[PDB]
């Protein structure tokens, strides 16, 4: 195991988004306040009520 | 104006490539546009006279997609499907 990350470990380390476009669906995106009640006030809303 | 900025484009690398091309190749070329450019501008200093406001300014600009050179009416069919565009949005928003 040593030997292993000192060496081998060491060598086989290749270990090397939040797409907010409304250009996609610009005329079906709800408004910034109806998208963020839909999405956040919601779920706000249902941990609050918790 | 971007398809006038892309044939300025075009006519800036052919002259370019041919150093024997006159201003006159480029008369010629650009002539539509010389057509074009004139009522539009007349268009937008009549709307920047009237003060056209909110859809008031929609329906100038529809008085004005009336016109009879093809060229500007298929621009002001651009522009009226833009604004059309966004009414639609709005009345999306108010159905």
């Amino acid at each position: 195991i040593n030997f292993a990350r000192m060496y081998l470990e060491q060598s086989d380390f290749h270990e090397k988004d939040v797409c907010v476009d409304r250009s996609s669906e610009s005329v079906t995106c709800q408004t910034f306040e109806l998208t963020l009640r839909s999405c956040l006030y919601p779920h706000i809303d249902k941990q609050y009520l918790d | 104006l971007q398809p006038y900025r892309q044939a300025l484009l075009d006519l800036e690398q052919e002259f370019l490539g041919d150093p024997h091309l006159s201003i006159s190749h480029v008369n010629y070329f650009l002539d539509q546009f010389q057509l074009l450019f004139p009522s539009v501008m007349v268009v937008v200093e009549q709307i920047k006279s009237q003060k056209i406001h909110g859809c008031q300014i929609l329906e100038t600009v529809y008085k004005h997609s009336c016109g009879g050179l093809p060229p500007v009416r298929s621009a002001l069919e651009k522009i009226l499907a833009v604004c059309h565009g966004v009414m639609y949005k709005q009345l999306s928003a108010w159905m």
